[PDB]
């Protein structure tokens, strides 16, 4: 239930670097 | 990699619908609603504190990590945010030893025992240098926590089957108990604090308490010792067809 | 865990020494006999499948209680746990005859072993005795005589591995005894 | 300890995989590397006392300051410790040469020492001034043959680095 | 050779000349000298008591006292014979303390 | 964790009984003397890198056979743990010197510890002489009887809180005996 | 529980040589002048008790009438003794820094021994506080007739603890 | 003369051996620099009934629970007896100062020194503290820096046997330890 | 930036809590100290410049082996750069006696300072005899108040306990 293609806080980093 | 207990004799292990929804651009997530969310904050809270049994009013102080985890799903950094509290650290922290809190830390966030001295070592390396935020954010942003649990599900004692070391198996079955046991009842004392720095093992009907049902939960003691001599060395002799060969 | 190399060195530790020409004879024969050390791992390796499988169930022939209801290997549950555990001995066994010292053996596999297996309800005599099918298998394709799957060496006498991993296999009984 | 036999049984464990032919296919290497660094270990062992005394006066000759009052090398015990400590070293460069690993160097002698040395007030750079003076000092026909003073001052220089 | 508590004396004797120094490495069984310890024991023991630093961190233990039959008289119980009129004289002078406990 | 007040409230909880005045003159004397037990304090954590690295090194003085081969203190990774403990028995004692109690240094300091020291192999009889080595260092500093590093202190009596760090430290010696 | 003279028996004179008062004057803060206050009370051991206990009949001169205590010349010679044993261990208090061995070997049954030999209570107790009295101002070099020679400084430290002193032999006969 | 000076000594008697004047003039060419040794044995043993009664008492001096009732250098008697085997220390170290080895001071005064005094609970942590005093004047008055007296030497430098007179001290405190 | 003031707001909002009467009293002491260790900041920041004249030359008097070519302080950049690097301190215990708390030394000077004097091998020895100097320079009726010297010798020796 962990579907290894998958990250934590680099989801948070670049939804704040594609609007800077 | 196959283990006879973990998806038969046990439960499933709780957690988020998917991964994927972080992916989708006009969502977060699969959306649980407040009956499907409750019940797993419900599992959250019976295991990064034990079975602590926290008040109404020591609830209204872990009010802001829920109102967090309600719009970002990720369970991963409700664990974080769990293990910083005050909450947290006047139940593990306050009144226990260095390694009584470290040995809690394997239990409620990665479901397993520690394995060893060296591992055990170098929580306490991480303690000089940054603290006991040092300790928690290093188990939480380790590899083993990402290749087990990641942001989908809560962090769930698994029977693996293929432990890294035997011993890591009998660790575990001490620190998890049943589920009519918290983890305040020793006046500090870690448990498994003489068996990590000697390198000996547990006691057999401390790991029985603590199986599932129906898995033979004590049998199998001869009735003298439960642990082995190092200093033995006994005659284990084969049948040749001339007579019996002796290989030591 | 050590090595046979840093077996030695862990000996002239106590005593603040310096490994020299007298204890390096025996580290010189180490690295002489060292291809055999290597041609007789691939032996066992090679046909690690099939030994697992004729000592589980060459252990159920002389024991046909282990497969009746009340028996641990009963269900399909039990015999694949049964058929991963000596799957697990002989990889630890094959990780202590290729570095010739018993280390790795004992504090990860051995160390607690015994506690499982008197909480989890597993006979250690039967358990034992699936050990020794295996010893007796180990040292037919170490010395080419197994009378299937003659494998192609040189010539020579590999006598001294067949009882070094013999006593690897000894260690595995006397600690869960 | 790290050698080149529990690389590649540590990389097994972590996988569950037995031996494979990659694994076997490194200690043919172990083998074949094994005459030089087992003529460096055993020429270490029967000419160190010669090349600890050596070492011990080029650390003094290069920092007079430390047989100054209150400083590191104070007095005679303070000397006779400061020798004992490179010999120390020196040990283990010939276990690493035996053992064909970096393990007894840091965990015997690199773990640890940074902190032992800030509170005790010794100077890290006389002790990388005893161990440069030694790789030096080696040279290639006549002191060993030319692929083991390949292997003996890769350890030590290792050391270098790592006190660095 | 361990408890007979003998050792190497040498005496080395010297008057300037070359044909004057002998040295002699004769075996003596020493004694313990039983009247030069209370010149020890006893000036450690008031070193001990004027210590403020070294009467805590270093605290003696409970001794229990001799078997003084509180006969009934108090004036015989409390201040018997052995500690009648006994008081501690302090003498300074140049770098000596000199307690002296005697009757006075 | 309690302080020196709380324990006047948590005895007084035991009786069901209001905390009179018969019961704070021990606390309004404590808040009197309170700065100067605040002077004290910082007279130990200035001072305390220097106070380990002497009452270990010391410790090897008295005992050389902690860095004999096979001693306890013997290579440098067994020997700056050793220095990291006495710091770590420092942190907890300048914490029960603060608070004036010595619940917090006794059950995460001392809870257990005799137990970890056994099964690590630490010798006993070295370790109590490296908690009073600084036994007699920090009453040092209190009584002002350094004899390099004087500090400049308000005059008058500090022989009260002397005698509070003596209590404490052997607190420490009655725990790992 | 007395102090570490505990030397009963044994020894009895126990002198501190220079060296050694070197490792003590380097150990006593203050130990310069608890030195200097003991030595000006042991330079006027005679006077003190001597000035105490006239002036004790001479604050209460019924105790040479016959009837009285300090009647029949041993029992004046008795009180006398009395008085310089008083003094005697609270010089060594103030020396030692405690009254564990005043407590326990001079002041410790002292309140059932003077009740028991009729010695009136309330008139030894007017001797300890004249000899209270006089040894503030010696310490302090407040004394009329007679000043020493002491170092610039003040010494109202060990004057407070000297008469702490001797409440503790007003209390335990009182 | 030198080996006749082991004869003495083996006996378990007393025997009384000396070299003359034309014998030790031979004797000083043959060892190297034997005017400073016997130099060096001269300032120890002139000072040797100091030398232990300072050290005895700088024992006590920093640990006084030795003279506690309750300790080991207490009751009249036991006191006499450690200054006793302090000088017995003292006498076997300038010997072996004298004869240039350590091999007359190993087998005939450390041999069984270890288990002799964990028998009778002599507390061999102070002892160790006790030879360390013993060390620190002797190399005191090999290199004539006593401060509290000094003697008069021949002009040079004698720092090879106060390093030899120090690594005598360790041995003893390497045995007891 | 740890301070009186954050850690009792870093302890209620870790708490999740509103700050009650306990943690307004522990800002009762940050009024009485107030007067005190801002008496020695700007007698340390009238002053600054001499008191690195007065320090920095006590290494270079202390370890005169610096000077020496192919070592640590070989030339005069070197000797600019390296009273620069205990006017950065001095820069530093002017703001831990502004802030009340050991924040601008625990961020920006100690934090990681041990591995950069490491690998330029710029010895930390030289640094805690400059700072020992002005902890053994001030005399406290004549260079501030009596409690000032108090709070300006607490975060000398704050840089020596870290510094070694
Ligand atoms: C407590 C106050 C106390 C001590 C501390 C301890 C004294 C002590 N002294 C030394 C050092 C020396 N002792 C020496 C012996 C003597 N000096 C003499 O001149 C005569 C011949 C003889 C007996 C008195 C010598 C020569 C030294 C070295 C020089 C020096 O004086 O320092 C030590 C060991 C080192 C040290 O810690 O200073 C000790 C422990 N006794 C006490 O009562
Ligand atoms: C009646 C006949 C009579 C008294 C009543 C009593 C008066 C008295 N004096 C003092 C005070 C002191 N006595 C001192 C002792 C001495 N002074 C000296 O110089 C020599 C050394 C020594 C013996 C004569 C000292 C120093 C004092 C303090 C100074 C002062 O004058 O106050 C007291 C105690 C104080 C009090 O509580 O009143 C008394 C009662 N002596 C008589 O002869
Ligand atoms: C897989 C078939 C391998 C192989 C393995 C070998 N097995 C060897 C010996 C052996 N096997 C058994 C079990 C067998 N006997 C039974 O009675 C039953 C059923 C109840 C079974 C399955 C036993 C008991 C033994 C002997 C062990 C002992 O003596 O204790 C063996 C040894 C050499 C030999 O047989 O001569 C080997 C190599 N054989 C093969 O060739 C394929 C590769
Ligand atoms: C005993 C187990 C055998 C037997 C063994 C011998 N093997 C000998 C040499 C040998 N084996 C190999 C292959 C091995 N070396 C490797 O490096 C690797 C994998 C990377 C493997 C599998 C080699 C290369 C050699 C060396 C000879 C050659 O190069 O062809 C050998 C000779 C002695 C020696 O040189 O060590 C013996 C005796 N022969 C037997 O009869 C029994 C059954
Ligand atoms: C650190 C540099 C402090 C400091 C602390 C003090 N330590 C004191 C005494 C003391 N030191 C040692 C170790 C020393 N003695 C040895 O024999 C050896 C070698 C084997 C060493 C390194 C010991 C054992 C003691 C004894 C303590 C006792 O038993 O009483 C000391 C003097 C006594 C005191 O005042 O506490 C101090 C002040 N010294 C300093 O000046 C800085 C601040
Ligand atoms: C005994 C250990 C000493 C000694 C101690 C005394 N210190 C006294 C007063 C005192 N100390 C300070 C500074 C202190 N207060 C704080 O709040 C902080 C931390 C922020 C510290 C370091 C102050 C402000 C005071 C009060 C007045 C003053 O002296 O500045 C003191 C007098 C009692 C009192 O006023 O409470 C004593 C006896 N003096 C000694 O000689 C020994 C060695
Ligand atoms: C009441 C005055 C408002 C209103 C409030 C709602 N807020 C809801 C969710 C929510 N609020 C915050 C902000 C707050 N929580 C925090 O943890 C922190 C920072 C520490 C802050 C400032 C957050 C982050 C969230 C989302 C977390 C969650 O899902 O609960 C909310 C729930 C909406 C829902 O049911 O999905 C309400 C009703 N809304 C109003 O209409 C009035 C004006
Ligand atoms: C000489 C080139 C040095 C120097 C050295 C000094 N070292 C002192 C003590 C010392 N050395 C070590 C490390 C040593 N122990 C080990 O087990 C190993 C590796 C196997 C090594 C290299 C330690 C742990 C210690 C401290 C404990 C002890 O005394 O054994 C020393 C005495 C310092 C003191 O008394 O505190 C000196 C003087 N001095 C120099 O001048 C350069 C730097
Ligand atoms: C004088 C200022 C008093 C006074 C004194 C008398 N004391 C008499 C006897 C006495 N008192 C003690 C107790 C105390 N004196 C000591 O010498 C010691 C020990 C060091 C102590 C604790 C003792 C021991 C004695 C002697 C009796 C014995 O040894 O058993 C005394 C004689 C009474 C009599 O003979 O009947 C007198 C007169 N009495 C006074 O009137 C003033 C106030
Ligand atoms: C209070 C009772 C006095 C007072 C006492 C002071 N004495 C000071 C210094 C001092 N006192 C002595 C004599 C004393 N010390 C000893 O070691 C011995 C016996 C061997 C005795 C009798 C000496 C030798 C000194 C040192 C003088 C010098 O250095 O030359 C003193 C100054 C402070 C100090 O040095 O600790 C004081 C305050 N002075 C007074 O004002 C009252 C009346
Ligand atoms: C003194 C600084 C010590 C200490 C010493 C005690 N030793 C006691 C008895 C004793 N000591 C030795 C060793 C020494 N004496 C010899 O005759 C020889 C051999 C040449 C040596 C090396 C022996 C052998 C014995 C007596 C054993 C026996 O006779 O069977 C002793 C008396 C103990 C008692 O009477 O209970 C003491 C007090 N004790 C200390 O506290 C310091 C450390
Ligand atoms: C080192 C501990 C001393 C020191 C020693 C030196 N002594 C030197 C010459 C010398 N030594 C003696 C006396 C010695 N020889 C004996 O036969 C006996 C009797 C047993 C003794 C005690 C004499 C008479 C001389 C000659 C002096 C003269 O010419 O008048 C010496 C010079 C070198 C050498 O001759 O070996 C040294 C260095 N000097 C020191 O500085 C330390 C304190
Ligand atoms: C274990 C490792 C080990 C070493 C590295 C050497 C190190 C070493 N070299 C020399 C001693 C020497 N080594 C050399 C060799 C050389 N000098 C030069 O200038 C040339 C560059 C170089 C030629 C290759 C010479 C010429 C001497 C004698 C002079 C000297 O003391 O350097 C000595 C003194 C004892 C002796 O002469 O043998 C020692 C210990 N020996 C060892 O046992
Ligand atoms: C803000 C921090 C700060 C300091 C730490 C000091 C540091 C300092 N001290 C002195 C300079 C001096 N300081 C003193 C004072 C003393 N020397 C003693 O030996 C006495 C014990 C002590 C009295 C308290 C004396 C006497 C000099 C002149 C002698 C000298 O040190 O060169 C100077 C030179 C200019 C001056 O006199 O001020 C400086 C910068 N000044 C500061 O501005």
């Amino acid at each position: 239930r962990r579907t290894v293609s998958f990250n934590a806080r680099v989801a948070r980093n670049k939804s704040q670097a594609k609007k800077i | 990699a196959f283990s006879s207990i973990q998806n038969v004799l046990t439960d499933a292990p709780l957690g988020t619908p998917s991964a994927m929804g972080f992916l989708d651009e006009r969502t977060e997530k699969p959306l649980m609603g407040p009956s499907e969310m409750d019940e797993l904050v419900y599992a959250v809270y019976k295991q990064v504190f034990g079975n602590a049994h926290i008040m109404e009013s020591e609830r209204a102080e872990l009010r802001d990590a829920e109102s967090l985890f309600r719009y970002l799903r990720d369970v991963r950094e409700f664990v974080r945010a769990l293990a910083k509290s005050n909450a947290y650290t006047s139940r593990f922290l306050q009144g226990n030893q260095q390694y009584r809190f470290f040995e809690l830390n394997f239990k409620h966030l990665l479901g397993r025992g520690p394995r060893s001295l060296e591992e055990m070592a170098s929580h306490s390396a991480l303690y000089a240098e940054g603290g006991f935020e040092a300790v928690i954010d290093a188990i939480l942003d380790s590899d083993e926590y990402a290749q087990e649990f990641g942001s989908t599900v809560v962090p769930y004692c698994r029977f693996k089957g293929e432990y890294p070391t035997n011993e890591e198996f009998n660790r575990m079955l001490v620190l998890k108990g049943a589920n009519s046991t918290s983890d305040k009842a020793g006046k500090g004392r870690s448990k498994l604090c003489y068996s990590i720095a000697a390198g000996c093992s547990q006691n057999w009907l401390s790991m029985s308490k603590a199986l599932p049902f129906g898995t033979e939960k004590g049998t199998g003691f001869n009735l003298i010792s439960s642990s082995r001599n190092p200093a033995a060395r006994p005659r284990i002799g084969t049948k040749i067809p001339g007579g019996v060969v002796f290989s030591s | 865990m050590l090595d046979a190399f840093s077996r030695v060195v862990v000996n002239s530790d106590a005593k603040a020494a310096y490994v020299g020409g007298s204890d390096l004879q025996a580290l010189k024969s180490f690295i002489a006999d060292g291809n055999k050390r290597l041609d007789a791992v691939n032996s066992i390796v090679s046909n690690a499948s099939c030994m697992v499988s004729d000592a589980v169930s060459g252990m159920i022939c002389e024991n046909p209680g282990l497969i009746s209801p009340g028996g641990n290997c009963y269900t399909n549950r039990r015999m694949a746990a049964c058929l991963r555990d000596g799957e697990i001995i002989l990889r630890y066994v094959s990780y202590a005859l290729l570095a010739g010292d018993a280390s790795v053996l004992e504090d990860r596999c051995l160390n607690g072993l015994k506690e499982t297996y008197i909480a989890l309800g597993v006979p250690t005599n039967s358990s034992i005795r699936a050990v020794s099918i295996m010893k007796a298998q180990a040292v037919a394709f170490i010395t080419n005589t197994a009378t299937e799957r003659k494998m192609s060496f040189a010539a020579g006498d590999c006598t001294s591995l067949a009882s070094e991993v013999a006593s690897y296999f000894d260690r595995v009984g006397a600690a869960i005894s | 300890m790290k050698s080149v036999i529990t690389t590649v049984v540590s990389a097994a464990d972590a996988a569950g995989r037995f031996p494979s032919n990659s694994d076997l296919e490194s200690i043919q290497g172990n083998i074949q590397r094994s005459a030089a660094r087992l003529e460096a270990a055993e020429k270490l062992a029967g000419n160190h006392e010669a090349v600890v005394k050596e070492a011990g006066d080029a650390c003094f000759a290069k920092y007079a300051y430390l047989k100054n009052p209150g400083e590191a090398g104070e007095n005679q015990e303070k000397i006779n410790k400061c020798y004992r400590d490179v010999d120390h070293y020196m040990r283990l460069v010939n276990y690493c040469l035996v053992v064909g690993g970096t393990g007894p160097l840091d965990e015997w002698g690199i773990a640890g020492a940074r902190e032992v040395y800030r509170t005790l007030n010794l100077p890290t750079s006389a002790y990388v001034a005893s161990i440069a003076y030694t790789r030096d000092r080696l040279c290639v026909p006549r002191d060993m043959s030319a692929q083991a003073g390949v292997e003996f001052s890769a350890y030590l220089d290792y050391l270098i680095n790592a006190l660095s | 050779y361990m408890g007979t508590s003998v050792a190497p004396e040498i005496v080395l004797t010297d008057k300037g000349s070359d044909m004057s120094r002998k040295v002699k490495t004769e075996d003596k069984k020493v004694a313990a000298d039983q009247a030069a310890a209370m010149g020890i024991l006893a000036n450690m023991s008031l070193y001990a008591s004027l210590n403020p630093v070294k009467r805590m961190t270093y605290k003696a233990k409970e001794q229990a006292p001799a078997y003084v039959k509180k006969t009934g008289n108090p004036v015989e119980d409390f201040y018997p014979s052995s500690w009648r009129n006994m008081a501690p004289v302090i003498s300074l002078s140049a770098n000596r303390v000199a307690v002296a406990f005697e009757k006075i």
